[PDB]
């Protein structure tokens, strides 16, 4: 039995268009605990992502956030990207200022 | 501090 | 001289009872073998019988839930002991009240001559 | 007013990737403050919290030396799990091992946890009592007969009662400042156009501590009729928490709906309103 | 007699140093080799049946000889069962677990006297 990741992509700070900040990407309710989480900037990913330590809820799916150092731009995409045994292709969630 | 034993199954 | 099947540490002889058995049954037990149910007189000899890792009926009980923990002999170590839960067994975490009822393993001190 | 110390153990096998990666991680009061890894470049408790760090080298040794047995114990009970199952040993394999602390505003223990998972199903669990486990299988009936024959019902409870709730005791009052310190949220409203004759009003709450908090949105001064849409509190990274509700309104009454922030942090609760340019 | 000096634990007629101290495998079979004892070789199934509860992993007198190309005691002799990289050191636990290390990890261990 395996469980689907769910993820949230998001600015530690407000956002600020040339103004450095945290990129985050919260990924919860997932088992087995084997993933892989990539953190994009125009579809190419980042090299230095820091993890949080693999923990795990009552329900025993597991939880982890992911970040990255980022500068908010207009122009510049960025997403996170997650391979897990529960699904066939990647999961690809963009950041929106909005949310 | 943690336990000083586990489940030995 | 211990017996060959049983534990020699500081001139004291220590053996497992066969069976788990009340805190009462568990102190007859060993007097019964001219030895004494558990009995603790510094940390190094505590310590030494946490590395055996086992659930023990300790000689340490009270007489009722506001009488004070008995122990002779002028020996100054007295544990840590964390209802009807009258008598202190000793365990990896170290000394813990429980129910002189329930039936735990326990194990004796002899002190050959 | 509750309190907790909790261990979450981790053991995922790897397939030929070398041994299984070995996790535990501290949690006091819902926060992380000690971890364990074996895939660190040099294996040892690391604090995760600023307060823990006020222990000494003896303390560290300790925990280090006790994970260390732990993960090798983890490794055995998998190579076990697997001839149970008689699963293949080219296949990712997980188990999970929960234990802890509940105490309340006195500080005695209200509650003991230990239990195991395996590959995300319930394998053994410590009943409330703390005397017995619950088997959920064949393989679990065994484990359960193993442990009751080295007397680990009795050993957990030991700890559970004993030092889990002492040492638990002496970590709230290392890190009270941050424990029980109030982050008040920051709280603002963004608009954004959804349709022709409709608008998104997304009440933001940024940067608190707890994570406890409550955002509803009212229409001229009364509870929501319509769906609300709220994201699940997540982390910011730097201990602090964020949260945000939204409403599809329609255009021109914005002034109409009014977001409320309810926060331990705050001494009365935010009035929120989106606010536009002249 | 069969008694044993301060600290140690005697058992079968056998006399055994079980570490508070961790050590690496070099220096724990060092300081073996000074109380005039060796390093534990558990090739009977319940050496350490008074430690039997016991979780903990202590160092046991085992290497890997390069040339044989097989585990073998300190003895000179070789096991047969409960085992696997040349370059690692065994830890062995009472309740019959094995485990190989780095021989330049830290870790407890066990002393046996010798006659
Ligand atoms: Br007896």
């Amino acid at each position: 039995i395996q469980k689907t990741p769910q993820i949230q992509v998001y600015s530690r700070h407000p956002p600020e268009n040339g103004k450095p900040n945290i990129l985050n990407c919260y990924v919860t309710q997932f088992h087995p605990p084997h993933i892989e989480i990539q953190m994009l900037k125009n579809g190419k990913k980042i090299p230095k992502v820091e993890m949080s330590d693999m923990s795990f809820s009552k329900d025993w799916s597991f939880y982890i956030l992911a970040h990255t150092e980022f500068t908010p731009t207009e122009t510049d995409t960025y997403a996170c990207r997650v391979k897990h045994d529960s699904m066939a292709e990647p999961k690809t969630v963009y950041w929106d200022r909005d949310m | 501090a943690m336990a000083p034993r586990t489940l030995l199954l | 001289h211990c017996p060959k099947e049983w534990i020699s540490y500081s001139h004291n002889c220590y053996f497992i009872g066969m069976e788990r058995k009340s805190w009462n049954d568990s102190l007859v037990s060993c007097i019964s073998k001219n030895c004494s149910l558990l009995y603790i007189d510094s940390e190094e000899e505590q310590d030494f019988l946490q590395s055996l890792s086992l659930i023990s009926w300790t000689g340490i009980l009270r007489k009722g839930r506001g009488q004070p923990w008995v122990w002779k002999e002028d020996s100054i170590f007295k544990p840590k002991i964390a209802d009807e839960c009258n008598c202190a067994m000793m365990s990896a975490s170290g000394l813990t009240a429980d129910n002189c009822t329930t039936l735990h393993p326990y194990l004796c001190k002899c002190k050959f001559p | 007013s509750p309190h907790s110390l909790r261990y979450f153990t981790t053991a995922v096998s790897r397939p030929g990737l070398g041994e299984p990666r070995f996790i535990i991680v501290g949690y006091v009061d819902d926060t992380q403050f000690v971890r364990f890894d074996s895939d660190a470049e040099n294996p040892r408790m690391e604090p995760r919290a600023r307060w823990i760090e006020q222990e000494g080298p003896e303390y560290w040794e300790r925990e280090t030396w006790k994970a260390r047995d732990m993960g090798r114990n983890f490794r055995v009970n998998l190579r076990t799990l697997l001839g149970y199952y008689n699963q293949s040993n080219d296949e990712s394999h997980t188990l999970q091992w929960m234990y802890g602390c509940d105490v309340g505003p006195d500080g005695r223990l209200l509650r003991g946890y230990c239990q195991e998972a395996y590959d995300g199903q319930d394998y053994i669990s410590l009943n409330e009592d703390l005397r017995s486990w619950t088997a959920n299988d064949i393989a679990s009936q065994i484990s359960k007969h193993k442990s009751e024959a080295v007397d680990e019902a009795h050993q957990q409870r030991a700890y559970l009662q004993g030092p889990c709730v002492e040492w638990l005791h002496r970590y709230l009052r290392l890190g009270n400042e941050t424990l029980q310190r109030s982050d008040p949220p920051k709280a603002h409203v963004t608009h954004h156009p959804r349709s022709e004759d409709e608008v998104t009003l997304r009440c933001w709450a940024l940067g608190f501590y707890p994570a406890d908090i409550t955002l509803t949105w009212q229409l001229n001064g009364e509870e929501l009729t319509q769906d609300m849409e709220l994201v699940e509190t997540r982390p910011a990274g730097d201990g602090t928490f964020q949260k945000w509700a939204a409403v599809v309104v329609p255009l021109g009454k914005e002034q109409y709906y009014t977001c409320h922030v309810y926060h331990e942090g705050l001494p009365e609760p935010l009035t929120l309103r989106w606010e536009p340019p002249p | 007699c069969c008694v044993c000096l301060d600290k140690w634990v005697g058992h079968q007629c056998n006399c055994y140093f079980i570490s508070k101290e961790e050590k690496s495998w070099k220096r724990s079979r060092d300081f073996c080799a000074s109380q005039n004892s060796s390093l534990l070789q558990p090739q009977s199934r319940n050496e350490l049946s008074f430690m039997n509860f016991s979780q903990t992993f202590f160092w046991i007198g085992m290497h890997y000889s390069e040339k044989r190309n097989a585990w073998l005691w300190e003895d000179g002799t070789v096991p047969s069962k409960d085992l696997i990289r040349p370059e690692h050191c065994i830890v062995y636990s009472p309740s019959k677990s094995v485990s190989a290390e780095s021989c330049e990890n830290k870790n407890r261990y066990i002393c046996k006297k010798l006659p």
